[PDB]
């Protein structure tokens, strides 16, 4: 594996989905900010790419309607695709508790 | 200093099991989080903060509000506690949301609450007495109407 895609060094989370929605989204947004994660802190990439990371990477990540679980070490959270995510309070409610689960990942206590 | 406002609401339509006043508190939690509040919504009852526990994952529309019951969430509570008089909350917030029908003496711990007065004018005289209550514990007053 010669060439790969690289994290820059102030991402600190890989949002992964088939359709890349604006970081400006309003739900996006909300949820960016609930993981403590700045928009300029976000490295978006469709599924096959995640495949072109240097095997070792290290990165937290949030990825929608897309179930086979990241090959990128790291917290990662899963939710539904964002069409569905918009529409389907329950499952906002479920991608928080998963969050939750993970605040020694995205909420380090200091 | 310390700051109270009341929002004055023009109606007390009902919406899902929501007074017209538990509406607003979402769109008031919501707003004050994004700002980058921490906000406790203090109920006045258990019910009361399961009833908005579960409204806020609905709205405001199109909307993340990261939230759970006081003894609930992450470690600290979750940027929006909603808790009730039969339970303490996190300590670290910025702003108080009190549906609370007497004056809260919890209240005056912070530099910033929302208090409401209702439509129905069976429920402006409570909301009166809040009123002259905040003015006593040294708080500085004023009226709003939300949009």
């Amino acid at each position: 594996g010669e060439i790969a895609i690289a994290i820059p060094a102030h991402v600190r989370l890989v949002m992964v989905a088939n359709d890349l929605p604006a970081l400006t989204d309003p739900l996006v947004s909300d949820v960016l900010r609930a993981l403590t994660v700045s928009p300029d802190q976000v490295l978006q990439l469709t599924p096959e790419k995640i495949a072109m990371l240097p095997q070792g990477s290290h990165c937290n990540s949030w990825r929608l309607g897309t179930d086979e679980p990241l090959s990128l070490e790291g917290a990662q959270v899963a939710s539904p695709a964002l069409t569905d995510l918009r529409a389907n309070p329950t499952a906002r409610a479920a991608l928080w508790q998963q969050i939750c689960t993970y605040e020694h990942d995205f909420f380090p206590r200091n | 200093m310390k700051n109270a406002t009341f929002y004055l609401l023009d109606n007390d339509t009902t919406v899902d099991g929501l007074s017209a006043v538990e509406q607003l508190v979402c769109e008031i939690a919501a707003e004050r989080w994004r700002s980058g509040k921490r906000v406790l919504i203090a109920c006045e009852d258990e019910k009361q903060a399961y009833r908005l526990d579960e409204a806020l994952w609905a709205r405001p529309a199109e909307s993340f509000v990261p939230h759970n019951l006081a003894g609930e969430g992450p470690r600290g509570g979750a940027p929006v506690e909603i808790a009730w008089p039969q339970k303490r909350s996190s300590s670290r917030r910025d702003i108080l949301i009190s549906l609370r029908t007497s004056f809260a003496d919890f209240a005056t711990a912070f530099t910033e609450v929302v208090d409401f007065v209702p439509y129905e004018d069976s429920l402006k005289q409570l909301a009166r007495e809040r009123y002259k209550a905040y003015r006593v514990a040294g708080f500085n007053l004023n009226t709003a109407t939300w949009k």
